[PDB]
Formats: structure tokens, C-alpha cells, sequence
């Protein structure tokens, strides 16, 4: 008959975990918290045989925005979510917006997810809004010259 | 550059989701997206439903330490009062079983 | 809000309600229940059908000296306005109103539209409107004005009013509303809930 | 399928003809990732030029295939409605061309709902394609309904 | 349950051991300060495992340049870094100038 | 970058962001440590059973 | 909660900084003084933030 | 490495961290009395019969 | 290395069951194939099932 009290105890820690990573990420720029939703299981008798935890709800509301300086730091207002990628091509989002750039001169953020963007092709070089979205890198070779045709 | 002139390297993209709450946090502060979510919307910032980009700025979380204590409080009790309901129960059921 | 665009709660029940039919949308209580759906779907324009201009005219005002009227010359007319109107595609059609005095409590309104190049300069009294003793409009309020042709867009015919304007004492001829009622294509920005149930999506 | 808005103001560009290396012989560019019968992606580009009020010559390319044939002839023609809704032209019948010895792939490419009205500017509202490249088993899973589904 | 609040009292001590040195090194030439960055822990199930540090980021902004009188004390403005080499041949990179 | 002859590049530690950062992160583990707390009651109610 | 009294003290030493470098070029041949421009930070919530 | 004179390498002993894991470690130790309390009443269960 | 140049030594590799419940526990932290899990799939990290 444990079936409640079982339940209501496991919701119970499952909520005080919630809590107690909200408060450990509370430094975490790019962290949003939460919430745990609970829902009961009356399953045909009356006697309500339990709770159980229908999920973990995020809270996707816009933090503070401190200005640390540091040039390549870039915070996000409002909607939207910075584009990543890993080493296998895999597709990932974040808030943070802490990033450097790698030895290959490559944007990446602290755990070396590489920044994506839209590139520039061409002579000028014109933002390709249309090209697939491929990583940044901001290469140091010389810049070549442009000979005079219009003055 | 030194020469007096600049260039574009590329634009950083932004990307949207019809459903904020379906991304499933992967860690690293990083999320995937996943079937509840739907497809990425992908665009520029200031453009579209898009937000500008603060330069020299991060973005901090939006846990407020008050809250989590007064939540975690009453979570306790929440939890002791559960722990009271299983302690009632085991006494049922070694009042039966004595019998 | 799931991944279809509709509202469910955290087990994936669709909420239900009354559904908005017709354009403009507007609640139909008739219907059954369905449920609700918030698309991305952009927003079509809406060409404009009627539109208004509620102005404030001054008595003391000296007629026109330079006869005859050109729309190049700020002399030779007392007051210009401008409203924004919208076609088939949602250009903007940014017609000019202009008033000219002609005899006591009487002012010759011309309309241009300034946005096509290749439209002539209207030359003949688009309306007259009249005050009588004291502001109050006596006739030639409604006036139907055609728009040019744009970038292949229909152009848009509508219904323009004067309906409450007022001549009297008035320091100088200003603006006081211009209201119409076509807009131009709109993507979705936010979506709310009002206290009343209604969902609107701005 | 790709659903594109397009602005009625823009003037004809002035670089006759068309010319994938100048920028200012089309109006919009856009991409999208096909794959092949074997599986390589082939980032066809299309080109939308107006040329007349309510007409837009729609020319395509193979940015993956480095022997493929420089475009000379308008590869479709979108004409939209006095109300800009799109009237003709919508669906064209297109050939990637040959990577490594791949066979190409002919796809119908439609642009369906796309509709030309006073918009900010030339947007793609969505692009979407119903091939895809080699895949690994990563996870399995039984949704809801009963149905399994590997991932 | 216990690992989550473990990770952030960890987390915690990091940053404070990181405001720790950048405080008691407020008076040292060519120091920079440090950071400590933050991630979560999230793996398969939603509930938040907890938080890591992902790492410590210096910050090289230029600081103010004191001037002191000796001809061998000379300051990197902007970008730019002194290099050294020891006693095995290694070599090592500085933005103090302090020379003799 | 250019370099300065007789002079120094001294830290850019700034001590009122530091003494902020302090206050800030000593609460922070005060809370975590309020955390600790609530779970070794909930795990000594348990045990107490 | 903490971030606010944070930005707050932030300008409020930029400010004084600047105060204190024009004060330090009180003499200095073609040189011009500064002054920091101040802003709120709303961001959703009406609170206002910093 | 090297050396460096006039001057002691200190332990590597934080006690935040120990203090942590004390508390962990009683607690796994009163759940491993709890079941040997647990087996006892079995076995006084069986005996009583 | 000294020389300011590195050497890769070897690679760590990673295996996946098709029943990880089927593993037969030989204790010591360690598990050990067996029929009912089947025969191990070698890899390596971060690619595929890894």
C-alpha cells in the first residue's frame, strides 16, 4: 500500500534535486532553471494511488547581462540560441556566449564546440546568408591587394 | 588589417524553436535539438523574431538564490511529511502482523 | 506550445476553444470547440477600403495667391497632408491631401498619390468640402479615391471621410487623426493570452 | 520544397546577364543540401533575378560539383499574381550533376506557397528536401502510442 | 541528490579560490585577472545533474602603465609578449618587464 | 604592440569587482551548504523510520 | 538580485575613474574631458534589472 | 621539478571537502546499521515462531 | 616529449552489447561477455553507439 507514499517521497526528491541544482548553477552564465511538474495516477478506483513527476519544465527567461568585456564575449537578447558544433558534425545550442579562439583559429567556447555561422566567399568577401551555416575562423594570412578599376 | 581596410569573415546565426521547454539540455550548458522541440528556425540577429546581440557583455543565469532557499524549505517539509506517511503505514502493518 | 504549433499541457492534451473565422478573425461562438493553434503562417496585406482624416481648419486663413494650383509650390495651396495606404502586395501609397481656400467656409481638397512617379498631378477639385456656421461638416465628407498602379500590384480603391472635422477660430490647419484600415505583411512576433481567454498573436 | 518571400520594390539589377561570381547580377541567393544515390551532398544554389514586375527568372548551380556547367539559360520563371500569390512556375524539374562517378539525382524542386509581397526584404521562410545520407544506429526508443522508434 | 550539491559547493570554493588569487595578486606587474567558468552536468535524465568548472579564462585587458625610473623596465602596450628562456632551454612568455 | 621604455604594465585587478565577486560567491556557497543541510535531514527522517 | 547592486557599483567606479583621470590631466596640453553615459537594463520583467 | 629554497610544500588536505565527505560516509554507514538492524529483526521474526 | 614534438602510444577502445542486461557480473567492478549479451562491438569514442 506503500504505492503513495513511495511515489510522493520519490516526487518529493526529485523536486529537492531540481532545487538543489538550481542553487549549484547559480554562477552558470547561459544557465536557465528548473522546474519539476507533477501529475497524480488515479488508475480506476477513487484512492488515488500515487503522484508521479510529469517533467522537468526549463525556465527560459532572459538572465542579467553583466559586461565582463572581454571582446569575444557576446550576450543574446531576447529569443534566439548560439549554433555549435562538436568534432562529429553534430548540431547543438547555448546561451552562453563565452568563447575563444582555438590554435587552428577556430571560434570555439570553453569546451571547444565550434562556433557556426553563415561564411563569406568572394573578392570582396560578402556574407553568404544563404550558404549553409559553416564554423568561423579567422584565418591571420595576409591580405592580398586590390588593383584600381573605379575612382 | 594594416592596410587601412577591414573584411568580413562571416556572420554568426541564431537559431529558434517553436517549443523552448521540448530542447533536452545535453550539458555544458548546451542543448539539442529533439523531436518536441521541432527544426531550428535559423536567422540573423535584429532580423525576423530575433533579439540583437550586446557585445563585451555575457548573459547570467536567471536562478534567484532566495527562491531555491524558501523552495528547498519547503521541499523538506514536503519530504518529512511523506516520510511521517510510511512510518504510519509500517506501524499498520507490524500492529497486523503482531497479531 | 509543442512542436505542431498547438497548445497542449505537460502530458500532451490538446486545449480546445472557440476557433477565429472571416478576415478580419473574429470569434465565432456558434462552432464547436477545437483546438487551438498558434501557425507562423506570415500574414497576408490587406489593401485599404476605407480611410480617414479627421482635421481641425483655421477661419482667419487668407485664400491661395498663386492661381493656379501646382503641387510643386507650398504657396500655392494652405494645407498638405499625407496618409499611407496599402495595395494588393502592401506597397505603401502615400497619398497627399491638399486644402485650398476657395470662398468663405469652403476648401477644395486634392488628392495625389506621390508614391507612383509616373502619375500626373491632378489638375480638377477631387472634393469640396463645406462648414457651415460654426466647424460643423456640411457635405462632401465621403470621396472615393483610386490609387496608381505600382509594381504590378492592384491598386487599391477606397472610401475616404472627413467625417467630424471642424473650420473655426483654430490657430492653424493640423492633423488631428488619420486612421486606414490595410497593413502591410507581418511576420509573428509574440503570442499572449488575455484575461479574457483569448489568444492574440501580435 | 522551398517556400521564399520576396519584395515587390526591388529594382532589376542592372549586371546583365546573370553571373555567379558578381553579386549584382541577381537579387537573392539561397541554398539547399541534397544528397545523392550514394549518399555525397551536393549545396545546390538558386538564384532568383527579377526581371519584371510580378517575374523572377530562377536560375540553379552545383556548388559541390567542381566540372559542373556554368548556368546560361533561366532555369525557371516564378510569376506572381497582382495579389502575390504565385500563379505559375512554381515546380521545376532539376539534375545535380556527377561527383567521383555518383549517378546524379533528378529532383522535383517546388517553390509552393512562395508568395512576392511589401516585405523587410527577400526572406526564405523554409526549405526542406526528402533525402538523406548513410546512418548509424545510435538509440531506440517506444513512444507513447506503441510505436518504436530508433533514432 | 548529494552529487548535485557537492558540485556546487565545489564550484563555489573554485570561484572563490579564483578571487582569492586575483585579489591577493592586485599588486604584482603584468598579472592579469581570472575567471571561472561554469557548465552543468545534464546526462540523459532532465533532473540536472549538477555543475562543473569548465574552466579558468584570464583576462588580457592592458593594464596601467606606472612608470618607476629604471632603464631597464620597459612595458608591452597593446598585444605582445616578452620571451624568455631558462636554464634547460625552455622557453616561456611573460608581460612583466622587470630586467637585470 | 608598441612598447614603453621605463615603465611597467601593472595588473589590471581591479578591487571592488574582486571584494563584489567575494560577497557574491561566499552566499552562493552558503546556499549550496543550506542544500547539504536539507538533504542530510531528509536522509536522517529516513533513517530515523 | 546581487547583479543589480553589482552594475550599480560598476558605474558608479567607472565614474568615479573618470573623475579621477580627468583630474590627473588638469594640465596636459590638448586634452579633452570625459564623461560616462549611463542606461538602464530591462530586459523582460519590469524590475529593471541594472 | 625544482627546487625552491626557504620554502615548505604544505599538505593537499582540504577540509571543505573532507568535512563534505564525512557527512556522506555516516550517512552510508547508519543506512548499512539500518539493514543490519533490518537482518536482525528477520532473523528474530523466524526465531519467535 | 622533450623535443617539443608528441607521440600518440595507442588508442583506448570502447565496446557496446546488444543486451547490456544479458552481461554476467564477475564482480570487481568488471563484466564479462557472455550468449545472452552477445558478442562485443569494438570502437572507438565519441562516434557511433560510443
Amino acid at each position: 500500500s506503500f504505492s503513495q507514499a513511495v511515489s510522493g517521497l520519490n516526487a518529493a526528491a526529485t523536486n529537492l534535486d531540481v532545487i538543489g541544482n538550481n542553487i549549484a548553477n547559480s554562477a552558470t552564465y547561459g544557465f536557465k532553471s528548473g522546474t519539476a511538474s507533477f501529475a497524480d495516477m488515479f488508475a480506476g478506483s477513487k484512492v488515488g494511488l500515487g503522484v508521479k513527476v510529469a517533467g522537468i519544465t526549463q525556465d527560459f527567461t532572459d538572465g542579467t547581462t553583466t559586461n565582463t568585456g572581454r571582446g569575444l564575449d557576446v550576450a543574446i537578447s531576447q529569443n534566439g540560441f548560439f549554433r555549435l558544433v562538436d568534432s562529429n558534425g553534430s548540431v547543438f545550442y547555448s546561451r552562453n556566449g563565452q568563447f575563444k579562439l582555438d590554435e587552428n583559429r577556430n571560434l570555439v567556447n570553453m569546451q571547444g564546440m565550434q562556433l557556426t555561422g553563415y561564411p563569406a566567399t568572394g573578392t570582396p568577401p560578402t556574407i553568404q546568408q544563404g550558404a549553409n551555416p559553416a564554423p568561423i575562423t579567422i584565418p591571420n594570412t595576409l591580405m592580398a591587394a586590390k588593383s584600381t578599376t573605379t575612382a | 588589417y594594416s592596410n587601412e581596410q577591414e573584411q568580413v569573415l562571416g556572420q554568426i546565426v541564431l537559431a529558434n524553436f517553436a517549443n523552448n521547454e521540448g530542447l533536452a539540455s545535453q550539458g555544458d550548458n548546451v542543448w539539442a535539438a529533439t523531436q518536441a522541440s521541432g527544426v531550428a528556425l535559423l536567422g540573423t540577429a535584429g532580423s525576423g523574431n530575433f533579439g540583437k546581440l550586446t557585445n563585451g557583455a555575457l548573459e547570467a543565469s536567471n536562478v534567484d538564490l532566495s527562491k531555491e532557499l524558501v523552495n528547498m524549505i519547503v521541499a523538506q517539509r514536503n519530504y518529512q511529511s511523506n516520510a511521517q506517511t510510511i512510518k504510519t503505514q509500517d506501524q499498520i502493518l507490524n500492529t497486523l502482523v503482531n497479531l | 506550445l509543442d512542436e505542431n504549433r498547438n497548445l497542449v499541457n505537460m502530458q500532451g492534451m490538446q486545449l480546445t476553444g472557440y476557433p477565429a473565422t472571416g478576415t478580419p478573425p473574429t470569434i465565432q461562438q456558434g462552432a464547436n470547440p477545437a483546438p487551438i493553434t498558434i501557425p507562423n503562417t506570415l500574414m497576408a496585406a490587406k489593401s485599404t477600403t476605407t480611410a480617414s482624416m479627421q482635421i481641425n481648419l483655421n477661419s482667419t486663413d487668407p485664400v491661395p495667391s498663386k492661381t493656379p494650383f501646382s503641387v510643386s509650390d507650398a504657396d500655392s495651396y494652405n494645407k498638405k497632408g499625407t496618409v499611407t495606404v496599402y495595395d494588393s502586395q502592401g506597397n505603401a501609397h502615400d497619398m497627399n491631401v491638399y486644402f485650398v481656400k476657395t470662398k468663405d467656409n469652403e476648401w477644395a481638397v486634392y488628392t495625389h498619390d506621390s508614391s507612383d512617379p509616373a502619375a500626373t498631378a491632378p489638375t480638377t477639385a477631387s472634393t469640396t468640402l463645406k462648414f457651415n456656421e460654426n466647424g460643423i461638416l456640411e457635405s462632401g465628407g465621403t470621396v472615393n479615391i483610386t490609387t496608381g498602379t505600382i509594381n504590378g500590384a492592384t491598386a487599391a480603391t477606397f472610401s475616404l471621410s472627413f467625417l467630424n472635422s471642424m473650420q473655426q477660430n483654430t490657430g492653424a490647419n493640423n492633423i488631428v487623426a488619420t486612421n486606414q484600415n490595410g497593413y502591410k505583411p507581418g511576420d509573428l512576433v509574440s503570442y499572449q493570452i488575455n484575461n479574457d481567454g483569448t489568444v492574440v498573436g501580435n
